[PDB]
Formats: C-alpha cells, structure tokens, sequence
C-alpha cells in the first residue's frame, strides 16, 4: 500500500529534470524560433521547477495548489513562442512576466462566482489595498465615507464601488451548534404560490370576460379594443379611432360612459371596491 | 403537501362542492429523480 | 399512471437524449444586470425561461403561444415548471472514472478486472502502466508496469506491445470484456479448487458477470465520459436583503469542473508534452470525485468557511440522516395544535374546537358554501366576509361542521389509538375540549400538553374515517381483549362510594315497588345513598338470540346499587352490580356489555355511567387531610424494638467473633422482615377504622376513610405508596448497586429529617435518569419491529392445511397462572378436539371459538388443544385470515386487507416504556400422580431413583391434569409411587441440590482399573479420620505419565463374571472424574440407587430486545447431537471430547467439550437430544436445529411474555408469534443442483421449486431445505426493492447494487407507496391493486 495523492505526485515528477545552464539555452530557444517538435520540448520541461516557487507564493488565495500551478504553465508554453533571441533578454526573466500575469487573471476570472470584467475588477484591487492601511492607521473600523475623504472621491462612487463585493455565502450550511435544519427550509417565493391567491386571480379573469359580454354589445367591442382582455392586442387612441370611429373623441366618450356602468355594477354586485382600495 | 397542479386543482374542488380527489405527483419524488439522474445512475418507469 | 420503477446505468448515447444543451461557460449572471447567459449554469436556452411566458430580451411575451422559439434568442417560451425538469450535460475531453463503483466496499471493477483494490487507483492516477491485447508476448494484461519496466519491455519486443495509463486503460478494458465467453472460464475452475477461500472469491464473480448479461447493462458503462448536471432549480440564485445573494454548494463543485474541462481542450489543442496533461487529467478525476461525493479523502473546503461542500451523494445522505423526505417528518397544511382541557358535557364521538381554529381550518369550505347559498358572488368578495366577523358567516359555518370527523393525535404516537377522529362542536375559547374518558387511551394528563388537529378534504377520507377512527368503534384495546374506554379515577370513585355496604343507615328495612321508587326516596333526603334495603326489579335476560324474557325477582340490595341499574341496559343480569364497583371489576363488565348487547347500545351506556360518575362524585364531598393518615399505635413498638436489635449485632462487630459480610446479611434482612409487621398492622387498623351501632353495643365493618377509598377501589396509587405515608419507607438504595443499610423510619406525616431527605435524592434522581433514556430504548425497539414486519399483510382468507402448535396453560410451580380460557381465546381449532372419554368429537370441523365456547371448555376436562397459528401458515408472502385470531377492535374475525404486521410490532413496542436451595420439593393441590417421559427402577426398600434428567413428575387431578406440575433430575430419591391417592401438603421427591449422585447398573462387586497411584488416584484423608475415601487427582495436578489415563470403575457380578447392562454390548462401567470420591471399596458389593460418586457443583428492555435479536450469550448451553450412549474421549489434548455411540447408527466425528466450563454428563449413560448437558442459558439457534421449529415457538412465547407479566401488563401471543413468522422467513440449502452450497434463500422462493420438479423432467433436481433463524436486524436487509431498503441502510450501499443488477422493482408491499406516493393495498386500497393487476396483460 503506497500512498495516494495529488499534490505528492506532481512534485516527485518535476524532480527528474536535467538542469538548465546559460550556454544550452541560447542554442535551445534559436531552434524553437524555427519551429521544430523537439524544440518546444525540452524548453518547456527544463523550465518546469520555476512555475511551482511562483504559483506557491499565492498562498491563501482563491485557487488551491494545484489550480495555481497548472495555470501558470499555461504562461511558458505562451512565453517560448513569443521570446526574442535576437533582442538579447534572458529567457528566464522573460518568462517570468508570463508567469505572473497568468496567474493575477485567473484570480479575477474564477475565484468569484459571478465574473467581473477586467476593467472594473482592477478599480477593486486599490481599494482594498487602501482600506488595509487606512484600517490599522485609524484603529478603528473602516467607514464608507472615511475611506472617500481620504481616496479624493464622492460619496455616492464610494458607495457603490465598495458595496460591489458582495461575499454570497454558501445555503446548504447551516448557523448555530445544532444543525437540525438549513437555510433551504427557511426561504420562501416572490411569486403567489399560495393555492388561494392563485384562485383569486383565475376566478376574477373569467369574471371580467363575462361581465363585458352581458354589459352591453356596442359598448362591449369599445372596451376590448382599447384593453386586450379578450386576448387582443393593446392599441393607442389614434390607432384605433382610425379603423372604428373615424374621430379621436367619439371613442373616449363611450370610454367614460361605459365605466360609470361597470361602476356602478361592482358596487351592487358585493365588491366593495371601497373598502378594498380604501 | 409537496405538490404543484394538485393543491391548485383541489382548492378548485372545494369550492365547487365536489371532492374530486386528482391524482397529482408528490414533489419529494420528482426531486429525488432529478437527484439520481444527474450522479450517473439510470432510473426510469417501466409501467 | 407508472409502475415498476427500475435501475439501470447511465449510457453516454442516453445522456445526450436527457439534456437539451451544453454548458461550456461558468459564470451565470452579469455583474450589472441580474439576467443569465448563454451556455451558462443557469442559461435560459439549456433549461427554460426565467419568468412566466417570456423570453429573455423581451421579444415574445404574449400568452397566445404555447411553445415557439424567439429568433433574437434561442430560449422557447413556457411556464416557470419547465426549469426543473429540463437538464443539461457537459461533454468531457477525457473520460473519467465514476467513483461510486472504487471506493465502496464491494470492488464492482476489481473482481470484474482481476485487479486488488489499491491498483485501480495506482493506473487512474498515472503511476503505473498496463499493457492491453499482448497477444504472444511474455505479459499479459494482469501483470503492472512501472517507470523502468515500461522503458525495457518496449525494446525488448517492440511490436505487440499496446500500453495505456490513465482513464483510458479502464475504458479500454471494460470494452472488450467478452462477457458471452468470459463465462465459460468460471463455470469450469469452480470445482477444480476445494479451498473455501478460492471458491467464495469466485462464486462472487459469477454473481455479478451474469447480472450484466440478463440486465442488457456493458461493462462499460461503468466508466463515464459525459456527465448530466442539475436542474438550476434545485440550486437556485434567490437574492436577500440588501442586494446580497445566496449560491448553493453544489453549484460551486460544477463550476470547478467547468474550469477544468475548458483547460483540457485549451492545453490538447497545442502539441502539449505528455508531463503536463497528467497534471490536467488528474485534477479532472479530483474534480469529478469531489463532485459526486466529499469528506472521505478529498474534502474540498470552500472560501471564507471551514466545513466540507456537500455534494450531491452527500444530500441524500444528509437529507434527514440518510432517509427521504417522505420517511421523515412533512409540513402538512389543515392543521393545529392547542393547550387540551378536560369537558364533562361532551359525548364519546365528538369532542370540542374554538370557533377562531374553526375558521382557519374550514376556510376553503366556507367560500364553497357562500357561492352555492347566494350571498357571495365571487371568491374575492368571500374572503373579505370571513376577516370581518360578520353575524351571517356563524351561521354558515355551523352547516360544515355537524358532519365532517376531524382528526385528533398527540406529540408521541406509540399504537394505534394515538390518532383518532372525532366530530368537531363550536365552542368558545382558546382550548381543545377533550372527553374525560378518551384520555386513557391516549395516555395524556392535564398539565400543559398539546394535541394537533387534522381536517380531512375528500369525501373517501371522510367515509374511512368515521367507520374506522371514530372513537366509537376502537373501543376495545389492540393488545388483549380488556377495553380501553374504561372509567378513570374521577368516575370510579363516584361509582364505588354509591356501591357500598353499611351496617346501620337512615332509612335501612325498608322495601320499594320497582326503582322508580327508589330514586324518589333518595332525592327527598329520608333515605341514604347505601341502606340494606329490599327492592323488585323487571331484570330480562338475553341468553337467548332473539327472545328477550322477562322476570321478577326481589332482592336485597343497598340503595346506590339500585339506582346505578339504571344505567345498566337490558341484556345483562343484577348481579353484574351487586358487587362494590371497582376498577377491575367494573373493566369486565363493560367487557361483558359488549360482547352480549352490541356496540350501539355500549356507547350509549358508557356515555351515561360517566354521566352518573361524576354527578356522584360530587354530592360526596371527599377529601384528604392530616387526619385520614391513620397512623397505627404500635408502630412505634416495632421501630423501638427493631432498634435495640441492631445494637446488638453492633456490639458484637466491637469484639470481632462477627465478620464484616456476615454482619450486613444479617441486619439487611431484619428491616425487610419488620416492614412487613408495619403493613400489616396497618392494613389491619385502616381497614378496620369504623365503629358503628345498631341496636347492639359494637359492631365492627369497612372503613369509610378518603385514604381507603382510593386505594382499594385502584382510582390512583397503589398498596405500596400508602406504606411510605403511613409507616416508614423501608431501605432506600443507592443508584450503584448496593442497598443502604440505614433505613427511614420516618414518614411523610411525621417529616423527614435532613440525612434522611438526602437519602431518598438518590432513588428519585435515578428514577428520572432511566425515564428519559426509556423514550429512545423502547422508540428504538418499535422502529426495528415495523421495518420487518411491514408486509405482511392479510391477503387469503384461508390456506386449507392443518399445521398448528400446541397449546397448554402454564402448570408451573404450585397453581396455573394462564388458564386455558385466555390462550386459546378468538383463536381457530386446527384438528378435530376430542374428548377425554373413549372416542367423542366436540369440534367436528375445528372453527374459531367465541366467548360461549371458551366457557363450554370449562365444562369437559380438555387440556391440550391444538390451534392454527401465523407462524406456521401456508401463504405466500403474506398471512391467512383463518390462520390470524380474532383479537382486534371489533367482535368479528379479521378482515380480508388488514395490516396485521404494523398492529402487532406497535403492540409490543408500546409498554416497552413501563420496563425496567430447592432440595425438598412439595405440593400444595392433592391429586393423583401423572408420569411422562421418565423411566426409573423400583428399589427393594421402597426408593424410586430415576438416572434421567428429562423426568417431569406432574400431578394429576380427579378429573385430570391439576395446577401441579414439576421437574425430576436425575438421581433423585422419590419415596411416592406413580398412580397414588391424594395428599396435601405431603412430599413427593427429595434430592441434593449441591452433591451430583451417579446411578448404578445392577449390583455385585466392583473393580477398579486404570487407576494410577500419584497421577490419577490419591488416597487421602483429614483430621482425626474425618474423610477416608479413594479421592481421585485433577487433570492438571497429574503428573505427565497419567495425563491421557482415565480410571473406570467397571462393574461385575460378585462370582468373577462380567456383567454388562441390557440394550448395549459393552458393559455399564462408571467412570472416574476429577475430584471425586468413591463411597464403596473396589470388591464389595453395591446396591442399586446407591451414590458412585460426589460431585459437587437480567430483565427488562435488555431482555426483550435481546431475544428478537437473537444473538448468541457469552455461555451457551452444548446440547446432544443425537441420542445414544455417552462416553469421553482424550483429556490430553487440552480439551474434552464427547462421543455418542447410539445403537442404529453411530458417527464418525464427535463434538469437544472445552474444559472451561462443568460437564453434568456422565460415561454409560443413555443420553437423549431433547435435555441440556452444560447448565446456564440455551442458544435459541440450537432449538431450532436439534429440537425442531414448533418449539422454537413455545420458547420465545414462554420468555419474552414472561418479562411483560412482572409488570402486569396484557399483551395477546398472536403479536409476538406474527414477528416469529418473518423471522424464520428464510432457510438455507445443504443440497447444489439448482444453487449454490450455501445460500440464503426464503422459504416462498423455495416451495415454488420444489413442487415445480416433482412434475417434470427429472424429479431427482430437487432439494432439501433447513430452517434458520435470524434477527431483526438480519431479517430486515433480505427487501427486494431500494426504496424501502435506502431508508434505515446506507444509501450508496443499495443503489450500487441495485445499478450493476438491473432488478426491475415492483411497487408491492406498504413501504414503497409511501414514498413514491400511490395507495397502500392494505384497508381500502387493496381494491385498488387488485383491479390494477387484473386489468394487466390478463384480460
Ligand atoms: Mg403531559
Ligand atoms: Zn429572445
Ligand atoms: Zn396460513
């Protein structure tokens, strides 16, 4: 019985590498430049115990070991095919740069769970860093409107900005020494799902159907017009005087006509739209 | 309890005036399906 | 509609078929708007839309168009239920290995691959490699490579040579498996090997390669490339106040996976080297592990946290402890709970509800009745008259109510009677009016307990509920026959005061008309409530069915028991009433009511002796106070001279003639006997405490104190709290064990002193200890009855075999203890009973038997009976209506459909909370004496010994079998003989208890051979001459030359001739064990009888959940294999070895005795398989084996009810033999052909096949079947289907199994419609199944 792991396996395979000297990798990154298969091979393997003291100096960050280490490879494999041999850098200095840049993006892309853009996700990393000093230059709490006097910058920007970092939390774990119940069993609808206020609504729309065909008949095709109840689509004033009516005025008066009616029905029929609305 | 269309169509019967008594579904079954289905185990109703 | 819900694996072409679209990017919603995106985790165009009939720009949002799809985007339009339904799927560049089928305990890949455990890790995670398809090569595809091996073997043979590593090794294997003719190699090295070790490996291959063969499932389905993901539902994004969200775990474990699977393609798509992709391929596999399941190696911890993420394995898991929703409790609407209280002015079928409850529960009833009646017109207007308190909306509520049995049920439901219906009555206030009677079967008292209300909806449950839980018809208790519906404390203290007898009275010689007259004479004040007086009464008997007569009969009777006929109705005699009325006697005439009138005149009359109780009770103004603590007057003479006895064993402890253990036995047991003085001259005082006079000087009757009254009349307490008030409270001991010397003299009148108040802290404290802890042991003990017990349900109404047990009541000790009345009361005759006289039959075709036949019994000296019994049924999964008694609510036999399984595990479960030398024997009854199965040899002298251990010296009375019955060891001295008068008191055996005698052959001399002098003889003796005997040596104390010799004393007659016992060749000589002594020299001669040698020699719940349990005790006792002559083998190889040598046929291998423990069995001796050898407890797995399966019966019968009757409480046999029934389910085969050597294989699957073969082909296929026992545990884990198993076990242990077989489950049995959701067959619903079956594939 061996033992099993992840993090152990990775480190004992970088381990039998051959060194890289400062005389061998000139020829090596000439030959890439040409483009050959045995070129991008041994460049990118003699390089393999520089990406894990990098990746390992983001310690206690969004991304875990090996989240760190494998991204970071993906930086060299990008930095020996855009190196210059001809422009005299060091090919290790010059990796280093994609090394590091590999790594911030990944943090900014996938520790969250909601992806920021990039142009806005660098605003956020100033401000933390000016609410770190400002936190033990004041022994105090930091304050909202403390750090906008301080930064040069309004109220109303500061409020949005540091109130942008949201910090969900996970539901499934639940508060307290005891955990007889989560937070799923506490959340409720926005919506009606209540089996009465879902009755309320259907009873009323077969309702307001019938009460318009008993109404009246010339003043029932004037209400359905302007207000699709009956499925029909909604119309302006001017679009529909100029199929009926032929005039702006002649459809508003039955409008008003027609209202008293259906007024004075709801108020004998038991309503009460006085007490309802208040 | 745990149901969607069957607390609705009964509240409907009740105030009808007559127990129809549908059927429905319960929701802590339908949610176990979706549950199982998704970990790589097949399950299915063979009626 | 759906049944037969199967398991099966999860094909890649298959997936494709579930999802609608695939997510390929993690994020979910935009940081500005609050909208989803494309290929996202919660995308619109992969699940559904997000609102109710719109898109997600807006371009289609009208309600005219079902189902079309938008050309901005590609979302189709439909409801909001849509979303969790619709699934998705994420197409991996790698495959990756599930992980249910690696880290369970059974290995699905490694006996498939014929790898070990730890390689199917080492090849996933590019360690090590693996060739597949050498072909003729010098490796197969078993053996391993490594870092070194794999460049060598490479160079070596450079073709032929097709390595793999990874993911991609497995998949490769599982592929070409050839299961069609991987079977052949199986079925043929099977025999070949004899190892038990070698052939129980491979008899588990076999098991689970078929089951992917019949099932359809590959191999290599087991490996997975593309996943499904869940319905974004289930995890949903709902955000909180102040604009802050709230992401479920297990959508942080997609994402992660999301992460890496982008990388994958990103990295495969540049020529990268072959270091980095393992990199990427195993944290892919951690991914996907992480994902299924986590906390058993991986656990992943989640940002700003420290607790593992569950996964989706691990919410089944932790949904309510790895059970399901529907097993576990259910928020319920139509419900509420309030503070009970006790209404006098209530009937027995309704009960009491506020009128404020009233209008929450009936709401939806209310708006129903307002639109049919007129005054509403629609919904809305209804809702606005119900929250304004209207004086026309009272009246309209009261209409629902007069017909609509609600449901009533308290906090702890231990039996059935827990939940039952009762007509709701509008009353006011803010409490549950409950009726005063009821409250005994709910086993709830005043002070603060609340009750939950249930409003049934449906007219079909309206129905069930007021045939079935109406409290009018469970007035009979499920246990035993007694009632349950019984006046409590309150109605039978006014009910024994109006019973009751008085030596002079106002108004007393005087005689009435009829009790018209009677209640006249009271109610005017010129008569008392009991005078001796003479009345005539119109009494009408029904012993006959359908004719009521009529007679007059003038009794003397008291006053009270003349108004208290009354109440009683017309079927019953008056001198059910002439007696004082208590508690148990008033328990079996309500009994009685019942069984000769009917149930609706028994309510009736329940209704008006709880009326006439409490009426009663309070015109008697009875009270306590200081003055009805009679404290007796020569208590204090006892306790005076009690003290200067124990100053005299402590005066003697000073000087030391006295030990310190002797001292303590010898003042423990001095208090204990004077308690009993103090009781008795209390009893004695308070029973007596009455003086009255008529006509005379004095005149002595019963004691009219309060503290009398309730205590004999049973209304509250019981004799043993009246002795701590009145006399002392005795020896209170300590919780650790032991008893206190010291005792408490005082009583709770006189007051208690300091130390003697810290002394009783600890018996109370205790007390409250094992209270709370008695809710979880018996709550435990009925959770494990109703799993096993949960289908077997009556589905025949009779089987047609006579198959039934014995049953006789209990002769034990000096008087019977269950007559035959009781045991074989609502039962059915199995045979034809006759009668004791030459040839008679009573019961010509052996039907059930009724309360008139238990008395007819009584009449014939019958005592043995034999009745059909579930336990030894004929059915198929399931129990016989004519098999199952009569003992239920009702009068009738059972019902085709009841759920006896669940009736008959709560029963026992219930009380479970109310749980915790003989050398001369006599007789108390003279009779006759009856012998059986006992033979002994009469000697000269007028002594009977009998060399039999299985004698059972029963007594027999003048008609038959007396209350006498006892046991005859072996060896022992009966001066009586068999077939004698009567005697009482007389003494008809004697015998040591201590001393073990040996039985002799026949007489004349005796010589003694291999006895050697310093190893195995000793002749030693004592003081003065005290004991000169041939004392044999030990078995260890011997030397190394008499370690295996063994001296027999062999018997012979007198003249040098052998002589030899009849029946056996080889002659009857006794052996010589350790540490024994001979009586008698070698070469005299030895009568019969005489004595060869000297041989010197808890209850509760742990007790009853011990025996169902059937575990096997710390000493067993070892039982004979087979009758014959026993003999010893070879002490000297450590241990004892016991051969039987019987005269038909004798065995090869005998059975060793370890030398740990005594041997009581002696060399010569005929020895049967029915007694024990070794004392102590007998195992219940070799009754079973050796005694037979109608034994086993008898004993759980005979030991489990006997710890129910220390505490006194009622429980029939029938509930104890229906769990006996499901344990010995299944049995085990000793015979291949068909299966295995040795499986477990239920007795239904086995009576299918053998009677199958019997007519066939061959009938020599056949074979014989062993019954076995398990526990309840064990017999619990044989369920079919997953459903019902997934609940109390682990569930990635049952649906693995159940995915690799394929095993299409069926919905049968009451369990699995729990929590899928249809009807339960059992009650109603059985005619719902049974159409559903006949209308399917049948016609
Ligand atoms: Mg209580
Ligand atoms: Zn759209
Ligand atoms: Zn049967």
């Amino acid at each position: 019985t061996r033992a099993l792991d992840a993090t152990q396996l990775y480190l004992n395979e970088i381990g039998f590498s051959p060194l890289l000297t400062p005389e061998e990798e000139v020829h090596f990154a000439r030959l890439a430049q040409k483009g050959d298969p045995a070129g991008r091979k041994r460049m990118i393997e003699s390089n393999l115990r520089l990406v894990v003291k990098i990746a390992r100096r983001y310690v206690n960050r969004g991304l875990s070991l090996l989240d760190l280490i494998e991204e970071g490879n993906l930086g060299l494999i990008r930095a020996v095919e855009k190196f210059d041999p001809e422009r005299g850098f060091r090919f290790s200095t010059y990796a280093t740069w994609w090394i590091r840049q590999t790594i911030e993006r990944a943090i900014m892309n996938q520790t969250r769970t909601i992806r920021l853009p990039i142009h806005v996700v660098k605003e956020l990393n100033v401000y933390l860093r000016a609410a770190r000093e400002l936190t033990h230059k004041l022994d105090h709490e930091p304050s909202p409107e403390e750090i906008a006097n301080l930064l040069e910058k309004p109220v109303a920007e500061v409020k949005r900005m540091l109130g942008l970092n949201e910090r969900v939390t996970s539901v499934d774990v639940s508060l307290g020494p005891d955990s007889d119940k989560t937070l799923l069993d506490t959340l409720t609808d926005d919506r009606p799902t209540d089996p009465c206020e879902l009755l309320q609504d259907d009873d009323l729309s077969e309702s307001i159907d019938q009460w318009l065909t008993e109404l009246t008949d010339k003043q029932r095709e004037v209400v359905i017009r302007r207000f699709g109840l009956r499925g029909h689509e909604s119309s302006t004033l001017e679009e529909v005087g100029q199929e009926i009516g032929l005039t702006r005025e002649r459809v508003r008066q039955i409008q008003v006509e027609a209202l008293k009616r259906l007024r004075e029905i709801l108020e004998k029929n038991g309503l009460s739209s006085d007490a309802l609305f208040q | 309890s745990d149901d969607v269309n069957g607390r609705t169509k009964m509240y409907k019967n009740i105030v009808d005036g007559d127990h129809r008594m549908e059927a429905g579904m319960p929701e802590s079954f339908n949610v176990l399906i979706k549950e199982i289905r998704s970990l790589g185990i097949d399950i299915e109703l063979e009626t | 509609e759906f049944d037969a819900i199967r398991i099966g694996l999860a094909s890649p072409e298959m997936i494709r078929s579930w999802s609608f679209g695939e997510v390929k990017k993690p994020e979910t919603i935009n940081y500005r708007t609050f909208k989803p995106e494309r290929d996202g985790l919660f995308c619109a165009k992969i699940f559904g839309p997000v609102k109710d009939y719109e898109c997600l720009c807006g371009k289609y949002k009208r309600l005219k168009h079902r189902g079309v799809i938008c050309e901005k985007c590609g979302v189709e339009v439909a409801l909001a239920k849509v979303r969790r339904e619709r699934m998705g799927h994420i197409e991996l560049a790698s495959p990756v290995a599930h992980i249910w089928f690696l880290k369970s305990l059974p290995s699905r890949i490694g006996l498939l691959l014929d790898m070990t455990l730890r390689d199917i890790e080492r090849v996933l995670y590019f360690e090590s490699y693996v060739v597949i398809d050498p072909g003729m090569t010098t490796l197969e595809k078993g053996q391993l490579l490594n870092d070194e091996q794999y460049f060598e073997a490479l160079e070596e043979f450079g073709d032929d040579f097709d390595a793999r590593m990874g993911a991609e090794a497995v998949h490769e294997l599982l592929n070409a498996i050839d299961l069609e003719h991987e079977i052949g190699r199986l079925r043929e090295e099977i025999p070949q090997t004899n190892s038990e070790t070698k052939i129980k490996k491979l008899s588990k291959r076999l098991k689970l390669m078929e089951a992917f063969q019949g099932s359809g499932n590959k191999p290599e389905w087991m490996v997975l490339t593309v996943l499904p993901v869940l319905p974004p539902d289930l995890r949903p994004l709902v955000p909180l106040d102040g604009g802050r969200f709230a992401t479920s775990d297990l959508n942080d474990l997609y994402r992660r996976v999301i992460n890496r699977n982008n990388r994958l393609k990103r990295l495969l798509d540049l020529a990268a080297p072959d270091i980095i992709v393992r990199n990427e391929k195993r944290m892919l596999q951690e991914a996907v592990d992480a994902l299924l399941d986590n906390g058993r190696r991986g656990r992943a911890i989640t940002g700003s946290n420290k607790r593992p993420l569950k996964s989706l394995a691990d919410m089944i898991k932790g949904k309510q402890g790895r059970f399901r929703q529907n097993l576990l409790g259910k928020r319920v609407d139509y419900s509420g709970r309030s503070v009970i209280t006790v209404g006098p002015t209530l009937r027995l079928h309704q009960c009491g509800l506020p009128k404020k409850m009233a209008l929450e529960l009936f709401k939806p009833f209310i708006f129903g009745k307002l639109e049919g009646r007129g005054m509403a017109t629609t919904i809305k207007a209804a809702k606005k008259m119900v929250e304004r308190e209207l004086p026309e909306v009272w009246d309209v509520l009261a209409e629902v109510i007069r017909e609509h049995p609600v449901l009533l049920n308290r906090a702890p439901t231990l039996h059935r009677l827990g939940i039952q219906a009762f007509e709701p009555v509008l009353i006011e206030g803010k409490a549950i009016q409950l009726h005063p009677l009821v409250c005994a079967a709910y086993n709830a008292d005043f002070d603060g307990d609340q009750m939950a209300v249930h409003v049934p909806l449906t007219l079909e449950a309206q129905l069930e509920a007021r045939a079935l839980m109406m409290s009018t018809n469970n007035i009979l208790s499920p246990a035993n026959g007694e009632p349950i519906i019984v006046p409590s404390q309150d109605v039978v203290m006014g009910l024994y005061y109006m019973t009751r007898e008085a030596i002079n009275a106002k108004g007393e010689g005087m005689a009435f008309a009829d009790l018209q007259e009677v209640d006249r004479a009271y109610r005017s004040g010129q008569a008392s409530l009991h005078a001796r007086v003479k009345v005539r009464i119109n009494e009408k008997i029904k012993g006959e069915d359908g004719q009521l007569t009529a007679n007059t009969r003038i009794v003397d009777t008291t006053v009270g028991r003349a108004l208290l006929f009354q109440v009683v109705p017309a079927g019953l005699p008056f001198d059910v009433v002439n007696q004082s009325m208590k508690k148990k006697a008033i328990s079996k005439l309500i009994n009685h009511c019942y069984r000769v009138v009917g149930l609706k005149d028994t309510v009736i009359f329940a209704d008006q002796l709880m009326y006439t109780g409490f009426a009663y009770s309070t015109i008697s103004g009875v009270s306590i106070g200081v003055n009805d603590f009679v404290i007796p007057d020569e208590k204090a003479r006892i306790i005076n001279a009690a003290t200067d006895e124990v100053k005299e064993i402590e005066s003697q402890y000073a000087s030391g003639l006295v030990t310190q253990g002797e001292k303590y036995n010898k003042v423990i047991d001095l208090w204990s006997k004077a308690n009993d003085e103090v009781s008795k001259a209390m009893m004695a005082n308070l029973s007596k405490e009455k003086v009255v006079d008529r006509e005379g000087k004095e005149v002595d009757q019963e004691s009219f104190n309060s503290m009398y009254m309730m205590a004999d009349s049973g209304a509250r307490g019981s004799a043993a709290q009246i002795r701590q008030l009145a006399g002392m409270r005795g020896l209170m001991a300590k919780p650790d064990g032991s008893i206190i010397e010291t005792p408490i003299t005082a009583n709770f009148r006189e007051g208690l002193n300091v130390l003697q108040y810290f002394i009783s802290t600890h018996g109370a404290r205790k007390g409250l200890a094992d209270t709370a802890l008695k809710t979880a042991n018996s709550g435990y003990l009925t959770r494990r009855l109703v799993d096993v017990a949960q289908d077997l349900v009556v589905t025949e109404i009779d089987c047609g075999t006579e198959h039934g047990l014995l049953m006789s009541p209990h002769i034990e000790g000096g008087d019977v203890v269950e007559p035959l009345g009781e045991r074989v009361l609502g039962r059915v005759i199995a045979r034809d009973v006759f009668k004791p006289g030459s040839d008679e039959v009573i019961v010509p075709a052996g039907t059930l038997i009724d309360e008139k036949w238990v008395d007819f019994l009584e009449v014939m000296s019958v005592d043995e009976v034999v009745v059909r019994s579930p336990i030894t049924c004929e059915t198929r999964h399931g129990i016989c209506a004519m098999c199952y008694g009569r003992d239920l609510a009702r009068g009738h036999r059972v019902n085709i459909g009841e759920a006896v399984g669940v009736i008959a595990a709560q029963s026992i479960g219930e009380p479970g909370t109310q749980l915790t030398a003989a050398d001369n024997v006599q007789v108390k009854n003279g009779g006759t004496i009856r012998l059986h199965n006992l033979k002994h040899v009469v000697r000269a002298d007028g002594a009977l010994v009998a060399v039999s251990r299985s004698g059972e010296l029963a007594v027999a009375d003048d008609f038959g079998r007396e209350r006498e019955r006892y046991k005859l060891p072996y060896g022992a001295v009966i001066s009586v003989k068999e077939g004698d008068k009567v005697d009482p008191g007389a003494i008809v055996a004697k015998w040591d208890p201590h001393t073990h005698p040996i039985v002799t052959e026949v007489d004349g001399t005796v010589a003694f051979v291999g006895m050697e002098e310093g190893i195995t003889v000793k002749r030693q003796t004592d003081e003065l001459t005290g004991l000169t005997n041939i004392e044999v040596m030990d078995p260890k104390d011997r030397p190394a030359a008499g370690k295996d010799i063994r001296p027999a004393v062999k018997l012979i007659d007198a003249a040098g001739k052998d002589l030899l016992l009849p029946g056996t060749d080889v002659p009857a000589q006794y052996f010589l064990p350790a540490n024994a002594l001979v009586n008698l020299t070698d070469g005299a001669k030895v009568s019969i009888g005489d004595v060869v040698a000297r041989i010197p020699q808890t209850g509760g719940l742990p007790r009853v959940a011990d025996l169902f349990e059937a575990r096997r005790p710390k000493e067993p006792s070892i039982l004979a294999e087979i009758s014959g002559t026993i003999s010893f083998g070879k002490e000297t190889k450590g241990k004892r070895r016991l051969v039987i040598t019987p005269n038909d046929g004798s065995d090869p291998y005998e059975e060793l005795i370890p030398k740990w423990r005594h041997l009581n069995v002696f060399e010569g001796e005929q020895v049967n398989r029915g007694e024990v050898i070794s004392d102590g407890p007998s195992n219940p797995h070799d009754i079973l084996r050796l005694l037979g399966v109608s034994s086993l019966a008898k004993y759980i019968v005979n030991e489990i009810q006997d710890v129910y009757r220390l505490q006194g409480v009622k429980i029939n046999d029938k509930h104890i033999e229906t769990i006996l029934r499901q344990m010995l389910r299944k049995v085990e085969v000793s015979e291949s052909g068909d299966s295995s050597f040795i499986k477990g294989d239920q007795v239904e699957l086995t009576q299918v096949l053998e009677e199958n073969e019997q007519l066939g082909t061959e009938d020599k296929f056949p074979a014989k079947y062993e019954r076995v026992l398990l526990g309840i545990t064990k017999a619990s884990l044989s369920t079919e289907s997953f459903i019902s198993a997934a609940s109390f076990q682990e569930t990635t242990r049952v649906l693995t199994e159940a995915a690799v077989t394929g095993k299409r489950d069926f919905l049968r049995g009451l369990k699995e419609n729990v929590v899928v959701g249809r009807l339960i067959p059992a009650g109603t619903g059985l005619a719902y199944h049974s159409e559903r079956k006949r209308q399917r594939d049948l016609g």
